[PDB]
């Protein structure tokens, strides 16, 4: 059936976004944690979305599920081995995982998040445990790996420990700070706690990418390159409206990991324009196809390249240029980061 | 110093129930009942702990610190089946799947900032089968070297014949030190 039957590479994607179905019900009744449903398969469609509901309405499928993840390290272990596992189900080679260290600890952690009582797991426990089990994922289904850790633009106490933990992680899995949450809260880019751990990941080596752009001013945009020194873009959309700034960007080569069904489904993009996308095509600009949380839009890689093929056009000549971009664009070392050009190069009956 | 256990939970293990006479002077028999796992029915589950008997307070409850098990492992049933210590700060596990054809070594080591057992990935080492189960009842124990950097564990060979092999703890490849069709 698939749309582009090769070697894919994955920049963009929510660990607590990617879960099974199967293995939060095992867990939910294993703890005594209720949950809106009891088949496996009909719990999909309670998370799940089809129409276009929007950004309000979205965030609330999370607390159907997270309750019965967090706090549990034998959970946080295992959703992240058999996440390696799903993508190597879709075509991809390499991936690059974010997640919030912080949502799904018990322990020393600001706000005790979705409702739990203290207390055992701390947001460092974790972050070892997620580690622990890329790196069992990587080696049982043959994906190279790596990790994102993400600070809440709500929570900017939090983004202090965040690029702590970067630093300290950094030689197993972890290579980027990323920072989610809520872009159209008033001025967040300049939050103290914020700026200072972007500061510190400059300081460090530490890479840098941010959600910005997705719905939201090109302004939360200019002050993640500018302020926050980003070097990739999550979703980057509505920086079509401020052609100075846009034009300045594909001059310095920015990156710009693209969710094209996420956008569909969070109301970010409305049906009635072209797609933000169709644009970075004709305009030959570095960007990634990504897909964000496919358990809550329901899918799997394919979906977002079957869309952009149908939908818009898209031919194998395309999808294999940006596949190159995104590893040029990824956060490994130099060294690797070759070798996987050399990998996709062979696999595209390219040269060297 | 260190004071490791396993916890089994047999809370949904079903129950078998037989008749118990005692003294004649028993006027009503006894229901012996017991947790009992028939094949194919629900089994235990476990979990394992080390704790710091020198750091122990009677002012407070005394501290103890899971070590979680191989991700290989939890996405189904399994066994912990055998412990070894290495050294004074290093401790090994073997875990079995329920389908007993897989198993996994973990190899911990004390972590003195974070107070906890950390098990790299990159010391963990498989053991598998095609033709039957691993072991002759469960996995083989590992008997380590006195820096606990190497240890030997008897293994089945290429041909099916049980000897000794020679591992490094951050190597997946051993070598036989014997052979021969015994
Ligand atoms: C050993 O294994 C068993 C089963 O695998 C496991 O038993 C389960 O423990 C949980 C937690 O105690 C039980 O779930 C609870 O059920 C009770 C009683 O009806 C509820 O009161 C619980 O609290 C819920 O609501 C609270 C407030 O809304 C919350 O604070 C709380 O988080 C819950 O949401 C909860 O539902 C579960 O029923 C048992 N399962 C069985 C089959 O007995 C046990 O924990 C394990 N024990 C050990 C030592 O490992
Ligand atoms: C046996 O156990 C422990 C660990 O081998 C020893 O105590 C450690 O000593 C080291 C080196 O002197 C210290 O830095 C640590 O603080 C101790 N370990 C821990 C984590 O407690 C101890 O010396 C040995 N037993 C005795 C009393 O000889
Ligand atoms: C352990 O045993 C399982 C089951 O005996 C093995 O898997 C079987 O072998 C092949 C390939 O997987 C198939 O023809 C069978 O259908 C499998 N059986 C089933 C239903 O599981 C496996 O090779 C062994 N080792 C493992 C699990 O790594
Ligand atoms: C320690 O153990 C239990 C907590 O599970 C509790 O009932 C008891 O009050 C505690 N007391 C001490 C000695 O700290
Ligand atoms: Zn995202």
């Amino acid at each position: 059936t698939p749309a582009f039957d090769k070697p894919k590479v994955e920049l963009h994607v929510h660990l607590d976004g990617a879960i099974k179905p199967e293995t939060i019900l095992y867990y939910g009744k294993r703890r005594g944690i209720a949950l809106p449903a009891d088949t496996p398969e009909e719990l999909l469609n309670i998370i799940g979305m089809d129409k276009p509901l929007t950004l309000p309405d979205f965030l609330a499928k999370f607390d159907y599920y997270m309750p019965a993840i967090a706090g549990c390290r034998d959970a946080i272990k295992r959703i992240a081995y058999e996440f390696v596992e799903m993508k190597a189900k879709d075509g991809v080679v390499y991936v690059e995982v974010r997640y919030s260290p912080h949502l799904l600890a018990n322990s020393k952690v600001e706000p005790i998040p979705w409702n739990q009582a203290e207390g055992d797991l701390t947001p460092d426990e974790v972050v070892s445990l997620v580690n622990q089990g890329l790196q069992e994922g990587e080696r049982d289904f043959g994906v190279k790996v790596r990790s994102i850790l993400c600070c809440m633009r709500h929570q900017p106490s939090w983004s202090s420990e965040v690029v702590e933990l970067c630093k300290k992680y950094r030689e197993q899995t972890v290579v980027a700070i990323d920072l989610a949450g809520d872009e159209t809260i008033e001025g967040s880019s300049l939050f103290p706690g914020h700026v200072q751990a972007y500061a510190e990941a400059v300081k460090s080596g530490v890479h840098r990418t941010v959600h910005a752009g997705e719905v939201g001013s090109a302004n939360v945009v200019k002050e993640a390159v500018d302020t926050l020194k980003t070097e990739r873009l999550g979703h980057g959309y509505h920086t079509l409206e401020d052609t100075t700034l846009y034009n300045r960007l594909r001059q310095e080569n920015m990156h710009f990991e693209i969710c094209p069904w996420s956008s569909y489904l969070t109301g970010a993009w409305k049906p009635d324009t072209e797609h933000a996308v169709i644009r970075f095509k004709n305009d030959q600009v570095n960007y990634s196809l990504n897909t964000d949380d496919p358990l809550i839009f329901k899918s799997t890689l394919d979906t977002d390249y079957q869309m952009t093929k149908k939908d818009m056009g898209f031919t194998e000549e395309e999808f294999k240029r940006l596949n190159i971009n995104a590893a040029k664009s990824s956060f490994l070392p130099e060294d690797e980061k070759k070798e996987l050009l050399d990998l996709l190069y062979k696999a595209y009956r390219m040269p060297s | 110093t260190f004071l490791a256990y396993a916890q089994f939970n047999d809370t949904e293990v079903p129950l078998i129930e037989y008749s118990f006479y005692s003294d004649e002077s028993l006027q009503y028999p006894k229901t012996v009942r017991v947790p009992y796992p028939k094949a194919g029915a629900v089994n235990p589950t476990v979990k394992f702990f080390v704790v710091n008997t020198d750091s122990l307070s009677s002012v407070t409850n005394a501290t103890s610190i899971q070590i979680t098990a191989p991700a290989s492992m939890l996405i189904g049933d399994h066994y912990l089946c055998d412990v070894t210590w290495a050294t004074q700060e290093r401790i090994s596990l073997q875990w079995l799947r329920r389908i007993q054809n897989y198993s996994v070594m973990d190899i911990c080591d004390y972590d003195e900032s974070s107070g906890r057992w950390n098990c790299l990935v990159a010391r963990q080492h498989i053991e598998m089968s095609t033709t039957g189960w691993v072991g002759r009842f469960r996995p083989s124990e590992p008997h380590f070297t006195l820096d606990g950097n190497s240890f030997y564990k008897i293994i089945s060979n290429e041909e099916g014949y049980r000897h000794i092999c020679y591992f490094q703890i951050d190597k997946k490849d051993c070598t036989f030190i014997t052979k021969g069709t015994w």
